[PDB]
């Protein structure tokens, strides 16, 4: 598995991979690892499939509920809040690795973390996965403030891609989110539209 | 009754209690004074043929070695608190390696009165409050107590008390015939006579039960023929 | 693991009309030290006091236990409690916790009720006994037997059975304690001792050993 | 009436819960605690009357701090009002807990008339006799006020005038400009309007107490300051003759 | 009888003389309501009784948005009306969890009036007075209306009307659907709005009404702001 | 294992319009004879048997418990059980105890009292049901039986030839277990009659 | 929660409650039911009249199984209850014998529920009778059961409004040799007779139990039928 | 133990064999899988085959009681998620792996489901042990927007090629086909192999077996 | 099992007032994931703290001390907590948490400064609870403690700035000697006035011993 997220001045962008794996035997070659939440907020499974399908249902539940009677839009800290002590409450019982995206009128586009302990960090990009430790290097060397959103979804794009060479598991599609004011607007990437690097032979 | 049980009436009194101690004067008769050097208690027994030997009638007992007591009212609902007594003198004597006093006994005895609802209340507990006048009476580490309770968590310590059905007579006449320097022969032969005053029978000698408590001895419940003796007068 | 070894020992003696309880004040845990001042005696009435070693945060609220039953004793009884009371208590609330216990050792000391003094020893499991001196903690079997020889005059010929006053029991804790430092490392950095008699409680605290 | 009026489970033949009327005629006997709210905050204009001068100042208080951003005045019986004020608490403190943000002020009115209406249905309870209001000013949202009544029924106002009083001191605020005005020049009003109302001869004197809430206190609802209260009180005692 | 007037029990003649006057519980407000169904379009029609000026008007409304694709409009005793509407939305939500796809209309009335019956059996409650009306939009059947009571009886209708002026605004509707005709947007709004026009005989102005709607093109909930209802009124001016 | 604690083998075969069910006899704890008339096939109405094998307890247990089931059965609705019914009675009784189960390994065989055609069934620990139209067996010596029941049951055989093969079967398969033996019994059910029979075996 | 019973014994032994429940369903929508030889039929009245009242919308002769149904003559609400309690009854049965439940056994079970309703605490009697049908073992069934919880195995009955007058009529038109149809002519007979206006293919609801299943009318048969 | 699931133009198709063994002796040769859990639905399940029974029986009942309640065809995802929040809730304790499939309203569905509560939504899957060439089979010669007549090959095949080749399944074949408008419930669909011819007999004499004791009872 | 931990916090106390040292990073197991993260936070205006170990259950018990001042400082009645409290409730809590075999991995040092008098406690998972005017968790105790001691025994009376300096330099070695550091430390401090929280500082380095 390999998620990332980035942010940008009025949205946010989601990547992630499209494979799954019980040992050495591939299940699923397109599995989707993009799970809306609300009409604008998203969010990034990792770990164990189950539990993250089950917390994730249930925290869409509980914030439809809460925003039909408010009548109005929820933030992004509500869901992560939500998570937190949904994962915190059961933390000797699951692996999730979970990251939140999304945007609403208040402040703009927000990014957060919630690994398997149940923390919450906001922060300017995040990252996670098992194929994750092989691009910890190239994040920093590349990301600069003032980025706008092509260079943000071709960033995510290469990441991916280079984590998905060296990692077993994890490849096969790079699935792609691009979040906003005006709407979401989805992308799939495959075969020669995947990034290529030269191979090294002496 | 259309009037629950936990209510007040227009005067600040409960009513159930108002009408539990309106029993106590339908029981027989006790009395318990203290002196210097001892304690005394006495009981009268209203036996109804010349069968049902009285050496069953038991309204004098022991709560231990220092501490005894007697009962007037409904004799059924005073051997429930008996066993509590008992049972948190022996917990005490466990726990510290040491003897209950007197006001401690009583003030557990007496916080299980008003314990009673028609709601939840912890089901398994009570309905209705005890109908029951108690006498206590023993030494401890204060020279010779005695105290006195009611059916509503009201006790008192006191120096010589009567109850029963004619609780009067036998205050108005014990008023006058105490002074704070009376030995036992005196006092056992006062409470004696006022008993004749207001016995219902002729006084036999075993129409009544006695005990004493002073410090050398421990309770000693009389036997039939001690309580000779003392009558010859 | 929900045990530690914080270090400490306690000794206690009595006599005719007086007790003494002399500790160390020094805290410990592994091979470092985490401070040089935590004494153990601790004061319950105007003659009756305690002393405890073994994993603090049993040793802590323990304390606190006692002191509140000693206050509802009173409000309960209207008097105070005496030392076999005390005792009597403690047992109890020690063998509550019996399949999972403390791991204190436990000394006190005081007036008995004639005014004469009383030392109990106890364990962590709740069996308790009176004497005459007891080094319950780290270094008992150090102190115990010098204390048997020179106060029950034992494996000596020829010697009076003279009694006991307090200023020669304080200069032989003082000894003692003096000689136990150099061969335990849990044992140093302070002393301090406390005197119950007949007029209330005196406190002294002495130098000793550092390292 | 035979017996309709011994429970709340009980409709009577034209319809009506006579046991909550019953309630709010409880109210109706209460001194007079009428707020406002302007531009920028809330203003509650409290009045406790004075019984047994023996008494300290500042007894039998009737404003709550329910939360660091919205305030209480009640009306009515002060026991339950208290014990609904610890209700709000919990549930302020719960939604925190839960969420991550300070609660806004609808979704606390709504938990709180449902729990004062959980009591309207059965007979093993009483229906509460206090009808308080709420507070609140915030920088997303703006001010908010509600009320409260013995039934459940929550409605957001521009003034009110909970207490014995319900009528002829409304009056006296809708000549007031309850939108335009900011928050510091209308004590003045709503102080000459409780002391205007008040009747000297059914009562011998009495107490004004006060709150504040809004952009002046940074949404934190305290007291008002004293060397304010004096000018206040000297404009109502010149405005009153 | 003896207790049959104060709990749900049925007298000699079997009726439960509580629901009886709950019925009446409806008429303490004052207020009333119409409900049409069309071609491909639900309307709803509500009053607007605000008589203080120092009272928020955008704080006091009937209808609430149970959900989207449905709509709901209450009367009678407001106090229970926020709690039948809340037991609504956790009853949509539950189902949307249970069964991974949205609940209709027909369900919803049927479980809200389930409900509402032990209230009629048990002694320790006494029934809700109100009566909630219901739009909705299925891509079977087409637009759907409903309404439950107090008693848990519910029953699909075409166009109805409740509150006060019930029977006097029933047979003058039933005087409409006596000539089938083509009701898409245009000419439901102008007869729910001429029914009460003519019921109560007041020319109504475009803040004295609450109006909604939900039709096939745009299937949410809407509210009709004031904007549209001055052009509907003027409509057929 | 625990199963082999005490030993035991049953078996069931189908015929034209007869049916066979037949057991062993042994109770012994894991070296040692005890008793040789133990009891392991047991009426559950008329033309409808059971068996099971495994430790005693649990045998002696589920079959006191079927019966009280089956009697009220019976008695409230007035009508004999089918098998069908009574496989899935049995499956959900075993179910139930999921966690904390009985060690046993039934075996159904009978008619229906409609039309009297044949009907065998062999559940397991838990479930999963194998209705066959062959032989079912359950046991510790189940290798031996299904190598012996395979070569033998033309598909159509009569009562004798019926008796005969399961008795060669289960009698040349005993003998070469060492915890399961000394003794055997066969049942034979048919439309108006049932037989009951003991045989000839080495009690070593 | 109440805990004591509302229905009491008076001191001519008569439970009051259930007398009154049985007078208002002797108040509501009139019934009928037969059984031939072939199978079952039930049939009822729509005592609704307006015009709006969308009819394709609610039913009074839903189904439990697949050879098994239902309909009322008391009062709606206390109705689906009971619908919805056989309906897992059934598949309780069916969960454990994997067998579709008969017909004498849920009425049974059906009754031991309406009838604890009658001494327990805080609750009172149901205010609906059912007739119920039903096809199994090749042996048509018809069954009735009243809130005392009693249930009768029954031939041809009728109940509701004027269920006197409809036994009296139905007493002499029917024999345990008609064939369906004939029912069907006789249950709208009935039907008719205590009638109050004018018949048509709306305000009535129809529902056969055959060798297939159950089934209601779709509004067109019951149109030819309607033709004598 | 070699299930198969696959979806096409106007439908679906699903297999599987008809094999069990209790260890290492076959104790079955006949064996159902593919269950039936709505007019329009059916689910094949491995697993420890009584898990998986009691799961579908459980579901199949739920599901008639909803459509009996609301009055019209119910759907797949109910019965996902009914499977999946019944399995997530026991951490795995249940065994019941299944290739759930069905058609509704919509277009046709496909889903699988593990013990533990997890899901897909593929086109075409498989299972148990023996799904490894059946998937080859499948990745090799799979199209979209195939017909009935090539689907059914296609599975038959699959499953051909994961009976020779696996010492835990091999017997008849079966075969399931659901549209809009049939439901062809196929049992066997194939035999590829059968029990060989006998070059002897062994002499089945009658009075050849010793006998101790004898019973009879008479009936009526 | 804690996943997320942190590393050593230093505490002294000068003349009138306290003053507190921790760095930032959430470090798992031995990668630097996080590193602009404060493990120190501001209970009130006389009393602040800090944490080592797991990140959550510092969090947890962060929310709960807020809402318990929050809850205190609603009535009003000109009481207050003080540091001796915070420090008696921390232990028990722990305590109680320990005997249930589910603990707070976590170690806890408290500043404070009441009327003329200041504080400075220690807290571990089992209950543990003492004072000194200096101390120091994890591998601070064996690195930084001598030093404080070792400055103290000679000079008992210390000034603002002496305790500043002090920290940065005891911070300055932890950072050359130990392997789950960083060098972005926050450093608060609480006078008679209130509490005062500095940005994120480096130390001073030299290498030249590279050269040898």
């Amino acid at each position: 598995t390999t998620i990332m997220a980035v942010q940008f001045d009025g949205g946010v962008v989601l990547g992630a991979d499209s494979r799954t794996t019980t040992g050495s035997y591939i299940a699923n070659r397109v599995t989707d690892k993009l799970t809306p939440i609300h009409d604008r907020i998203f969010c990034c499974r990792s770990g164990s499939a189950a539990d993250t399908q089950a917390v994730a249902d249930a925290v869409t539940y509980q914030l439809g509920f809460h925003s039909i009677e408010l009548n109005e839009p929820p933030l992004v800290h509500t869901a992560a809040s939500l998570f937190k002590e949904m994962c915190y409450r059961y933390r000797e019982d699951l692996m999730a690795g979970i990251i939140i995206a999304g945007w609403d009128p208040q402040e703009g586009g927000q990014v957060y973390s919630v690994p398997m302990g149940g923390m919450m960090v906001r922060q300017s990009f995040a990252i996670g996965g098992s194929g994750s430790s092989y691009i910890y290097g190239y994040v920093d060397a590349t990301y600069r403030e003032g980025m706008t959103k092509e260079e943000c979804l071709q960033f995510t794009a290469n990441a991916l891609a280079l984590a998905m060479e060296r990692d077993g598991s994890s490849g096969g599609v790079i699935r792609l989110a691009a979040i906003a004011e005006s709407g979401v607007e989805r992308q799939v990437l495959l075969g020669d539209q995947i990034p290529k690097f030269a191979v090294a032979t002496l | 009754y259309d009037r629950g049980v936990n209510t007040f009436s227009p005067e600040g009194r409960l009513f159930q209690v108002e009408y539990d101690i309106e029993a106590i004067k339908l029981g027989s008769t006790a009395i318990g004074i203290q002196t210097s050097e001892g304690v005394c208690l006495a009981v009268e027994k209203r036996i109804t043929s010349p069968l049902m030997e009285p050496s069953s009638i038991e309204k004098i007992v022991e709560i231990d070695a220092h501490i005894g007591c007697a009962m007037s009212g409904l004799i059924a609902d005073a051997k429930t608190l008996i066993d509590k007594a008992r049972v948190e003198t022996q917990n005490h004597w466990f726990t510290y390696n040491e003897t209950m006093t007197v006001e401690s006994v009583t003030q557990a005895v007496s916080n299980l009165a008003l314990q009673f609802g028609e709601e939840d209340a912890d089901p398994g507990a009570m309905s209705r409050p005890f109908g029951v006048a108690l006498l206590f009476g023993g030494v401890d580490e204060k020279g010779p107590q005695l105290f006195h309770m009611d059916p509503s968590g009201t006790f008192v310590q006191c120096d010589a008390r009567a109850i029963g059905s004619a609780s009067e007579g036998a205050q108005s006449s014990l008023q006058e015939l105490y002074h704070k320097s009376m030995t036992l022969k005196e006092a056992i032969k006062s409470s004696l006579i006022i008993l004749k005053q207001v016995m219902e029978e002729k006084l036999n000698a075993t129409n009544i039960e006695l005990a004493t408590v002073q410090p050398g001895q421990n309770f000693h419940m009389f036997t039939k023929e001690e309580l000779e003796e003392v009558i010859k007068d | 693991s929900p045990y530690v070894f914080n270090g400490g020992t306690i000794l206690a003696i009595a006599g005719e009309d007086f007790a003494i309880v002399a500790s160390d004040t020094r805290l410990s845990e592994g091979f470092s030290i985490h401070t040089r001042d935590s004494p153990k005696c601790y004061k319950l009435t105007d003659k009756t006091v305690i002393g405890c070693s073994g994993f603090h945060g049993d040793c802590l609220t323990l304390t606190k236990i006692i002191e509140a039953r000693l206050k509802m004793y009173k409000h309960s009884n209207n008097k105070a409690m005496t030392t076999g009371a005390i005792a009597a208590m403690l047992s109890t609330i020690l063998y509550s916790r019996r399949f999972f216990p403390y791991y204190v050792y436990n000394i006190i000391g005081g007036l008995d009720e004639e005014g004469k003094g009383a030392v109990y020893s106890f364990d962590p499991v709740g069996s308790y006994q009176r004497d005459s001196f007891k080094a319950g903690g780290s270094a008992s079997a150090m102190l115990q037997p010098l204390l048997d020889n020179q106060v029950g005059f034992k494996n000596m010929q020829n010697v009076e059975h003279v009694p006991l006053s307090l200023d020669r029991a304080m200069r032989l804790v003082k000894d003692v304690f003096i000689s136990a430092a150099e061969r335990d490392v849990y044992t140093g950095d302070a002393l301090r001792i406390c005197i119950v008699t007949k007029e209330g409680i005196r406190e002294e605290t002495v130098s000793l050993r550092k390292d | 009436g035979t017996g309709y009026d011994l429970s709340a489970s009980t409709f009577s033949p034209d319809g009506r819960v006579f046991q909550v009327e019953y309630a709010m005629k409880a109210v109706e006997n209460s001194s007079t605690a009428i707020g406002i709210r302007c531009k920028d905050g809330v203003v509650f204009g409290v009045e406790k009357l004075v019984l047994s001068k023996l008494y300290e100042e500042g007894s039998n208080k009737r404003l709550f701090n329910v939360d660091r951003h919205v305030g209480m005045a009640v009306a009515g019986l002060l026991a339950d009002a208290r014990s609904l004020a610890d209700i709000a608490r919990e549930e302020a403190s719960n939604f925190r807990s839960n969420f991550g943000y300070n609660i806004p002020l609808k979704h606390l009115a709504d938990r709180v008339a449902m729990y004062v209406h959980a009591y309207t249905l059965y007979s093993a309870v009483r229906p509460f006799g206090c009808s308080f209001m709420l507070g609140s000013y915030s920088v997303n949202d703006g001010a908010q006020l509600y009320m409260i009544d013995p039934s459940g029924v929550s409605y957001g106002y521009w003034g009110c005038a909970i207490g014995k009083a319900r009528q002829a001191a409304k009056t006296e605020i809708e000549k007031l400009q309850m939108k335009e005005m900011t928050c510091r020049d209308i004590v003045k009003e709503v102080a000459k309007i409780i002391y205007i109302v008040h009747d000297e001869v059914k009562d011998k004197a009495f107490e004004l107490e006060l709150s504040w809430v809004g952009e002046l206190t940074n949404g934190r609802h305290e007291i008002v300051p004293k060397d304010i209260r004096e000018e206040a009180e000297k404009y109502a005692k010149e405005s009153l003759k | 009888a003896g207790f049959d007037r104060h709990i749900t029990i049925f007298s000699p003649e079997g009726r439960l003389y509580q629901v009886e006057y709950a019925f009446k519980a409806i008429n303490q407000g004052g207020l009333t309501s119409v409900a049409v169904r069309g071609k491909d379009c639900a309307v709803i029609v509500t009053q607007k009784k605000v008589p203080d000026k120092l009272l928020d008007s955008s704080t006091v409304t009937h209808l609430f948005k149970i959900t989207e694709n449905i709509g709901c409009v209450m009367t009678g005793m407001t106090a229970d009306s926020r709690s039948q509407v809340q037991r609504a939305r956790y009853e949509a939500a539950n189902w949307k969890y249970k069964y991974g796809y949205e609940i209709p209309v027909d369900m919803l009335c049927k479980r809200i009036a389930d409900i509402s019956q032990v209230y009629t059996q048990n002694a320790e409650m006494r029934p809700l007075g109100c009566c909630m009306i219901l739009i909705g939009i299925d891509e079977e059947q087409g637009p759907q209306v409903y309404k439950c009571d107090p008693a848990g009886y519910y029953c699909g209708f075409k166009a109805t009307a409740a509150g006060v002026k019930q029977t006097e605004s029933t047979s003058f509707l039933e005087k409409k659907v006596k000539k089938k005709f083509d009701w898409t947007f245009e000419q439901t709004v102008e007869t729910a709005i001429t029914c009460l026009s003519t019921v109560l005989s007041i020319d109504f102005k475009p803040s004295e009404i609450e109006v909604g709607v939900v039709t096939v093109e745009n299937p949410k909930f809407r509210i009709l702001t004031e904007a549209e209802i001055d052009a509907h009124l003027v409509a057929l001016a | 294992s625990i199963m082999s604690y005490n030993g035991g083998a049953v078996m069931a075969m189908k015929g034209k319009n007869c049916v066979a069910i037949a057991a062993d006899r042994r109770f012994g704890i894991q070296a040692q004879l005890v008793t040789t008339d133990f009891q392991k096939i047991f009426p559950m109405g008329d033309r409808l048997y059971i068996g099971l094998a495994g430790l005693a307890t649990d045998v002696q247990t589920v079959a006191q418990r079927l019966k009280f089931r089956l009697n009220l059965y019976e008695l409230k609705e007035g009508r004999q059980i089918k098998p069908y019914t009574l496989m899935s009675m049995v499956a959900n009784l075993l179910y139930e105890k999921r966690f904390g189960p009985y060690y046993t390994e039934p075996v159904i065989a009978g008619l229906d009292p409609k039309t009297f055609k044949p009907f065998i069934c062999s559940l397991d620990l838990i479930g999963c049901p194998m209705v066959t139209d062959d032989f079912v067996v359950s046991g510790t010596c189940a290798e031996q039986m299904y190598g012996m029941c395979e070569s033998l049951w033309e598909p159509n055989m009569d009562p004798d030839h019926l008796f005969e093969t399961i008795s060669q079967a289960m009698l040349n398969a005993v003998d070469r277990d060492a915890v399961s033996g000394m003794g055997v019994i066969v049942h034979i059910i048919e439309k108006d009659k049932i037989t009951t029979r003991t045989l000839k075996a080495r009690m070593d | 929660g109440y805990s004591f019973s509302l229905t009491t014994f008076s001191p001519s032994g008569k439970l009051v409650q259930i007398e009154y429940a049985l007078a208002a369903v002797a108040g509501g929508a009139p019934s009928v039911g037969i059984k031939a030889a072939n199978g079952v039929v039930l049939a009822t009245e729509k005592k609704q009249k307006s015009i709006l009242y969308d009819e394709r919308s609610v039913h009074k002769v839903e189904p439990i199984t697949k050879h098994i149904g239902l309909v009322y003559s008391g009062m709606g609400p206390d109705y689906r209850v009971l619908v919805h309690r056989a309906r897992k009854l059934a598949q309780q049965y069916y969960l454990v014998y994997q067998e579709p439940i008969p017909t004498a056994q849920l009425v049974q079970r059906v009754a031991s529920v309406m009838q604890e309703y009658t001494q327990s605490g805080g609750v009172r009697p149901f205010g609906v009778s059912l007739l119920i049908c039903g096809w199994n073992e090749g042996r048509p069934y018809l069954f009735q059961s009243d809130p005392s919880g009693a249930y009768f195995a029954w031939k041809a009955t009728a109940m509701g409004k004027n269920y006197v007058n409809g036994k009296t009529f139905l007493e002499k038109r029917y024999n345990e040799d008609l064939e369906l149809e004939d029912a069907i002519h006789t249950a709208i007979l009935t039907l008719k007779e205590s009638f109050e206006g004018q018949m048509t293919e709306d305000n009535i609801e129809v529902g056969i139990c055959n060798e297939a299943g159950f089934r209601r009318l779709t509004p067109t048969e019951v149109k030819d039928y309607l033709a004598a | 133990t070699t299930i198969a699931g696959v979806v096409y133009k106007d439908g679906i198709v699903l297999g599987a064999d008809t094999r069990a063994t209790e260890g290492m002796v076959v104790a079955d040769k006949n064996c159902s899988k593919i269950h039936f859990i709505s007019p329009n639905i059916y689910c094949c399940g491995a697993g420890t085959a009584a898990d998986t029974d009691m799961t579908t029986q459980l579901i199949s009942s739920n599901l008639e009681l909803h459509s009996l309640s609301t009055g019209r065809l119910p759907r797949v995802v109910t019965a996902n998620r009914m499977l999946k929040q019944m399995l997530f809730r026991y951490r795995g304790y249940i065994g019941a792996a299944l290739v759930l499939g069905g058609v509704d309203v919509t277009g046709p569905h496909l889903y699988s489901i593990y013990p533990h509560g997890s899901t897909d939504k593929l086109p075409y899957v498989t299972m148990g042990s023996g799904s490894l060439a059946a998937m080859a089979v499948f990745e090799d010669k799979f199209r979209p927007d195939m017909e009935e007549e090539e689907a059914k090959n296609l599975v038959s095949e699959a499953i051909a090629a994961g009976i020779f080749n696996d010492l835990g399944s091999g017997s008849n074949i079966d075969l399931c086909v659901i549209s809009k408008n049939k439901l062809d419930f196929l049992r066997p669909y194939t035999v590829p192999n059968k029990k060989g011819t006998r070059l002897g007999r062994y002499r089945c004499e009658k009075g050849t077996t010793a006998v101790l004791t004898e019973k009879i009872t008479p009936l009526e | 099992n804690p996943m997320v931990t942190g590393t050593s916090v230093l505490g002294v106390k000068f003349e009138g007032g306290v003053v507190i040292a921790a760095d930032m990073l959430g470090s798992y197991g031995s990668l630097a994931r996080f590193r602009n993260i404060s493990r120190i936070m501001r209970v009130n205006n006389s009393t602040m703290l800090g944490a080592s170990g797991d990140y959550a259950d510092f969090q947890y018990l962060k929310q709960v001390l807020g809402q318990m001042v929050i809850d205190e400082e609603l009535l009003g009645d000109g009481h207050s907590y003080s540091p001796r409290a915070i420090h008696s409730w921390l232990t028990r809590a722990m305590y109680s948490r320990r005997s249930k075999m589910n603990p707070l991995w976590n170690t806890m040092v408290i500043g404070g400064y009441a009327d003329g008098e200041s504080f400075l406690g220690y807290v571990d998972m089992l209950g543990v609870a003492y004072e000194a005017p200096s101390l120091a968790t994890g591998y601070g105790a064996y690195l930084a403690q001598p030093l404080l001691r070792e400055v103290l025994e000679k000079q008992p009376v210390l000034s603002q700035t002496e305790a500043r300096d002090l920290v940065e330099r005891c911070m300055r070695v932890l950072y050359y000697r130990d392997a789950r550091s960083y060098n972005r430390f926050q450093t608060a401090t609480v006078t008679e006035k209130g509490v005062e929280i500095e940005g994120p500082l480096s130390t001073e380095t030299n290498w030249d011993i590279a050269h040898m």
